[PDB]
């Protein structure tokens, strides 16, 4: 565990009446303030796989590099899935879970069928719920699900040259910056259903990645089994500083 | 940890305390110092 | 099941708008994100319907390439267009446009086109033979999406 | 006929619980995968004419 | 375990070695005191009892 100190909020002075110019109230009231603290931790992710001693000969070509690369890519896939929408049970809490538990999950008007698509205006409206941290565009990151991107490609507000410069969809067929926000597409969002999410905006500077040990590979020889066991492990987590900086747009009910 | 044969006394010895103090975003001040000042030497 | 039943009517009540064609890219999924790896093919009737699009007439609508000024539709929604006349006849549930992931498809070949000439003196004929051995195959079971008329 | 090998999909590791830290489950689960093959072939196109 | 040495400010190996050695010493002295004959050396108390 790692613990840091958090500086408290702000007090205020007082206006003293002219009558108290000689009494003890000429110095006003007393300001008070108490510090706080925050904690960090990690979780362990691991996978294993074995190769017997009969197959390397029993093949025209080797099968080891495939095993190693599959282990590595499984690790990466699991990490990305958990960071996206992981829970708190033995795994890092995903961005979507943080937004839901912060009451920053906005229920939009887009339907789960297609009666109402996802518009640029709906995405830009989320900046309101970020409060103070939404005032700077350079400190924000926007991630949208694939279906949301294809819906944006058909948005009626980015069609003509008169509307949006020369970056109109009809001339390009792709959407870059939106309402001043760069677009990054992700495929790991939950399924398209009622009450599910399609976009998220994150105050990038508010998120850290605690790590105890990096990716390690431990190979073991089992003579009594004539196998070679491979073990891959690491300890990571996803934690933030203060309960803010995440807002996620959801589908209607 | 409570997983191996030997254990530590408590989480106080599993923890690192940092003397780093960090603060959130504070509201910017605007009206405090935008007007000219008129010094006085009497009531 | 990459046959999108669009709302265009074969009878001609509703034309085949550009947005209808561009909506087909959604079904391509992961392969539809990058534009430079796609090819679009349309029927002649689909092309003429494209020429009558309300959405490509004004200069303020689409740059300099408005139909009112040129009369040929080139790139559509960032996709270059190609017209082919070998689509089926215009009717209900028939295809008018095809979008294909280019690199997913290959053309195996055993022997090229060859010509063999035979003199048959027992019949006083010269027989000409033309032969070739090819096929059209794709790597993975995806990469092509086509739209069809309604009804 | 020409035969080509197809690499399989991706697996996923596991988040090991703190309780199973000292046991064998600390190594996580096992990830498996079998290769696959695809075949190509051809057809013959021919035509003739006489004079 | 390997996830305890990192999960601590200070090492815990010398304690382990010392505890093992002193366990041996305590067990042997106790057995020689009053260890029974079943799989253990006979203790002086047991020897005096049987005699």
């Amino acid at each position: 565990i790692l613990t840091m100190l958090v500086e408290p909020d702000a007090g205020r002075a007082t206006w003293v009446a002219a009558s108290a110019y000689g009494s003890d109230n000429t110095t006003g009231s007393e300001v008070t303030g108490a510090l706080t603290e925050i904690h960090f931790s990690t979780y362990k992710l691991a996978a294993k796989s074995f190769i017997t001693d009969e197959t390397e000969e029993d093949a025209i070509f080797s099968l080891l590099p495939l095993l190693r690369k599959r282990l590595i890519e499984a690790h990466a896939v699991s990490i990305e899935e958990a960071f996206m929408t992981g829970d708190g049970s033995g795994k890092p809490k995903g961005l979507l879970t943080l937004a839901s538990e912060d009451s920053a999950k906005v229920t939009t008007e887009a339907k789960a069928d297609g009666s109402v698509l996802v518009t640029a205006k709906t995405i830009s409206k989320l900046r309101r719920k970020l409060g103070r941290h939404g005032l700077k565009l350079s400190k924000l990151v926007l991630i949208v699900s694939m279906d949301a991107y294809y819906d944006l490609l058909e948005d009626e507000e980015w069609q003509d040259v008169a509307q949006v410069g020369n970056d109109a969809v009809k001339l390009q067929g792709q959407v870059g910056r939106i309402y001043g926000l760069p677009v990054v597409v992700s495929e790991y969002f939950p399924a398209k259903a009622a009450g599910k999410e399609f976009a998220v905006i994150v105050y990038k500077d508010n998120f850290v990645m605690p790590r105890q040990r990096a990716v390690t590979v431990e190979r073991e020889r089992q003579a009594g089994k004539q196998r070679d066991a491979y073990y891959v492990t690491q300890r990571v987590n996803l934690q933030r500083y203060f309960e803010n900086g995440v807002v996620s747009g959801a589908y209607a009910a | 940890n409570q997983s191996s044969s030997v254990e530590v006394s408590s989480e106080s010895y599993e923890t690192i305390f940092s003397q780093r103090i960090i603060r959130d975003l504070q509201k910017e001040l605007v009206v405090g110092a935008l007007f000219e000042e008129l010094p006085m030497s009497s009531k």
